[PDB]
């Protein structure tokens, strides 16, 4: 309400249109030793310390969950994208890509992302398992699929009366207070009787549900041609912050789309499974855009979601994922993503093989 | 909490059996009967030229006996205000009560003589009985029904007699806690079930129930349901009464001009109520069936009435914030 | 003292302290009856503590009802909606110059919005606080204040 200044928060500034390219200006360069963060290249600990476990589900306390359009990530200082060689005697011949920067996951596994969640979400890592207090609220795992066919399933631990879970997939743009399927974003099953919920509604062209069910989730979404016919391209956003104690990256996420327009990603589809037994097909209108498995709580509901490599009712297709494939293909896309952009910011010129893969 | 200046020299008020009329006496020796409802004065009896300090409504509520100091009791009908009867005594009297179940019948109290049952059919009356034979102050009333009749010296002995007998049926002396007596300042009885109450010189006021007195026989050791005092004060009490119910009990600290409000049960303070610093408080009346209280000071009457939360507050009223139940399908279509 | 004991006290002088009555401001509004003190609680706008995403719904509801709408953001996720079930804090008036100032406390991990004084107030008084109602395109204002915006909005 002032004036295109100075961001809205005194305890750290990006640098604006006008002071282009001004990078993070947090923490000084004059570090402290530690100890806890001196790991070199020798020792063999993973960097990203995830919290203490307890088997009741627990809060992540200080972190700013996704608001307004506005997606939080967690942070590393990455103090050199690698390219250490010897001495040239060309001294400027390479370009060391300092990004000082790096999309690390705190996460041994493709999991639940905390990231995504709402302040009302309740995690248990003893299972992983999700539960909540009051109405609904929705969660999310760390990865998202954009092409070809992948699987997961939900393990339900908990189906009281007055409790009922719903679980499916849905795009960002996903509320994720709201009962996943409440939005025209989110395809869902409602745990009480095999419902297909979308756009709040309730449709009854599904199997039964059982309290104690492994259920498989299968889905098919078209190669990236079918999805854009166009540019898939993936330009970043990335911003360092430092909130109360530690060093975070924001990014701008998509805008509500007004869509009311129907053009099914082609041949996409949704299966669903009952322990393997084929529920039936969920959703054949399949919209545009990334999608990721979702999780609503009702209150107190406790399931869980599951990747491939322990399953107990496996399709035997081989061109379908577990969650962990195409979790750490999305992880390493992203390391990429911090490589071009860096690249692009540090050094003139781009250049990408024959497009099609 | 509200007052009356269409009355004056107000020394002694009583409430009719349905609490709709109040017939207080003044200092001229009139009774004020006024309304309630339409708050006025109903009726203007001129009962004495002694002002009048013992006042009592019949059961039917049409006759009134009076007590003016100059020792002259009457009976008067509420209708027409005549002196249906009038008697005459030694020891001024102190006190009138009506039998609540025989209005021919009034138990009188006077000041140095032992309290005499009249009857207004026959202009008899029935000496009742004297413990010491040396009182010379002893309080006397009915119970709730009329069946006994409660009498309490100035040395803590408690005669119950029955009422038409007068024969001894308990009895028993209440102590200063040590070992002494003290002046039985006067006895009350709950107009509903039986606990009834004792005013008492050691400014304690102790509550019983007449069943316990009964089954306690002559000359035993009962207990009272409760104890009351202003443990912070010390007060006396000039005047005291149940509550309608017979759940709360107030007392008048004529010391301070104060109203102390118990409960009967648990006997905890319900409350206080502070008037007039200034003035003197005489006299004190609750509804019978009304949280409504007179009061009289310095011959000037005042109310003290108790609303429930409504008269404003009646959306649907909360005091305090409700978190919304979601429910399963409160998203759904 | 304790923002739980002080809510208490809050919750127990509530009924007591302020009354609502014929108001100059406008229709009916909340009154001092006894003089209260600077920053200390006047009044829980209690009511229905819903969340966010909820409000429309009810709003709209509320706009196929006919009946006006009494909501105050708690926070960005919650509100106290009192338009079916509230209590006397529904008549607050606002003024420019408030002598009163809404504030969102914690007890026990829920959070209530607690009207409090501005200033000394005294008995007789009209309660007022900002409403903070964001520039519509507009809402005359009557609170009498010399400093008045004219407009809620
Ligand atoms: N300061 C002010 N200036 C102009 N209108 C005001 C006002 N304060 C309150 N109002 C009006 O009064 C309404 C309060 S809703 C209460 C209705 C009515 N006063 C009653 O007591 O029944 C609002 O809709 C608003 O339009
Ligand atoms: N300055 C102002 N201008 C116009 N309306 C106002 C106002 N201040 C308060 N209001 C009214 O306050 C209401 C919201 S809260 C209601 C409090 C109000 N005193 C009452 O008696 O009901 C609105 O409907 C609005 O009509
Ligand atoms: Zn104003
Ligand atoms: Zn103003």
């Amino acid at each position: 309400k002032q004036s295109s200044a100075v961001s809205t928060s005194g305890n750290l500034n990006g640098g604006i249109a006008a002071g282009s390219s001004g990078k993070g200006r947090g923490a000084k360069r004059k570090q402290q030793d530690g100890g806890t963060t001196g790991t070199t290249k020798k020792a063999r600990s993973d960097p990203l310390f995830s919290a203490q476990r307890l088997p009741p589900h627990g809060y992540p306390l200080e972190h700013p969950f996704n608001k307004d359009g506005y997606r939080y990530i967690l942070a590393e200082p990455d103090p050199h994208a690698p390219d250490p060689e010897k001495l040239e005697l060309d001294c400027w011949a390479g370009k060391p890509i300092p990004g000082d920067l790096y999309r690390a996951c705190l996460y041994e596994r493709v999991l639940l992302a905390l990231h995504d969640r709402a302040p009302q979400l309740k995690i248990s890592d003893d299972r992983l398992t999700v539960v909540g207090e009051k109405g609904y609220s929705m969660v999310r795992a760390s990865h998202g699929v954009r092409k070809g066919a992948w699987y997961f399933e939900i393990t339900v631990d908990e189906m009281p009366p007055d409790t009922a879970a719903r679980l499916g997939w849905s795009q960002p743009l996903g509320n994720l207070q709201a009962p996943l399927g409440y939005d025209k974003f989110s395809y869902s099953w409602r745990s009480k009787k095999g419902t297909k919920f979308h756009q709040s509604i309730g449709k009854h062209y599904s199997s039964g549900y059982g309290q104690g069910d492994v259920l498989g989730f299968y889905i098919n979404l078209p190669e990236d041609t079918e999805t854009a016919k166009s540019l898939p391209d993936t330009y970043k956003d990335k911003a360092l912050i430092k909130f109360k104690s530690y060093l975070y990256f924001e990014e701008k996420d998509f805008v509500d789309k007004a869509e009311k327009s129907l053009k099914q990603t082609p041949h996409s589809e949704i299966i669903f499974y009952k322990n393997g037994v084929n529920q039936g097909v969920a959703y054949k209108d399949i919209f545009e855009g990334v999608y990721f498995p979702a999780i609503s709580l009702y209150k107190s509901c406790t399931v869980s979601i599951n990747f491939g490599p322990c399953f107990k009712y496996p399709p035997k297709d081989l061109t379908y994922r577990p969650m962990s494939d195409m979790g750490w293909g999305a992880v390493v896309e992203h390391t990429l993503a911090d490589v071009l952009y860096h690249v692009e910011t540090e050094v003139d010129g781009r250049r990408s093989p024959p497009w099609e893969p | 909490d509200g007052t009356l200046d269409c009355i004056s020299m107000a020394l002694t008020c009583t409430f009719n059996r349905w609490g709709t009329l109040l017939a207080v006496g003044c200092n001229d020796g009139r009774i004020v009967i006024w309304d309630f409802l339409t708050r006025g004065i109903a009726k203007i009896i001129s009962a004495h030229i002694h002002p009048v300090c013992s006042l009592c409504w019949s059961r039917d509520g049409h006759k009134l006996v009076s007590a003016s100091t100059d020792n002259i009791v009457s009976q008067w009908d509420v209708l027409s205000g005549d002196c249906d009867q009038r008697f005459r005594f030694p020891s001024p009297i102190l006190k009138v009560q009506y039998h609540p179940r025989d209005q021919n019948k009034v138990l009188v109290c006077p000041m140095k003589s032992a309290p005499v049952m009249l009857t207004l059919s026959d202009s008899k009356h029935v000496v009742l009985p004297v413990d010491d034979d040396s009182d010379l102050n002893v309080v006397a009333s009915f119970d709730r029904r009329g069946e006994y009749i409660y009498t309490g010296n100035a040395k803590g002995k408690i005669l119950v007699l029955k009422t038409d007998s007068q024969d001894l049926v308990a009895s028993f002396r209440v102590t200063t806690g040590t070992s002494n007596t003290t002046a039985i300042k006067s006895i009350e009885f709950a107009r509903k079930g039986s606990c009834f109450l004792i005013n008492t010189a050691d400014r304690i006021i102790r509550v019983y129930d007449g069943r316990e007195i009964l089954t306690c026989g002559r000359d035993g050791e009962p207990e009272p349901m409760q104890k009351l005092q202003d443990l912070v004060n010390r007060t006396p009490w000039k005047k005291c009464c149940f509550s309608g119910d017979g759940e709360y009990i107030v007392a008048g600290s004529a010391r301070q001009h104060a109203l102390y409000i118990w409960e009967k049960s648990i006997g905890n303070l319900v409350k206080i109520l502070h008037g007039t610093r200034g003035e003197l408080l005489l006299d004190v009346a609750w509804h019978p069936v009304r949280p409504i209280i007179a009061s009289i000071s310095s011959g000037v009457v005042s109310i003290w009435a108790q609303n429930q939360v409504e008269n404003w507050s009646a959306f649907k009223e909360l005091d305090e914030n409700v978190e919304y139940e979601e429910r399963e399908s409160e998203f759904d279509i | 003292l304790p923002m739980p004991m002080r809510f208490r006290h809050l919750k127990k002088t509530s009924k007591e302290a302020v009354g609502v009555y014929r108001s100059p401001i406008h229709g009916r509004g909340l009154f001092c009856k006894r003089n209260i003190d600077a920053g200390e609680m006047v009044i829980e706008y209690a009511g229905i503590v819903i969340r966010s995403i909820l409000t429309d719904k009810r709003e709209k509801y509320y706009d196929s009802k006919g009946i006006g709408c009494y909501m105050f953001r708690i926070d960005d996720s919650e509100v106290v909606d009192a338009t079916m079930h509230g209590n006397a804090a529904r008549f607050i008036n606002h003024s420019c110059e408030p002598n009163c100032y809404s504030r969102v406390i914690n007890i026990d991990g829920q959070k209530h919005i607690v009207i409090f004084a501005m200033r000394k107030i005294y008995r007789g008084e009209e309660l007022t606080y900002d409403y903070k109602f964001p520039i519509e395109d507009k809402l005359p204002c009557n609170c009498g204040a010399k400093k008045c915006r004219k407009f809620l909005n």
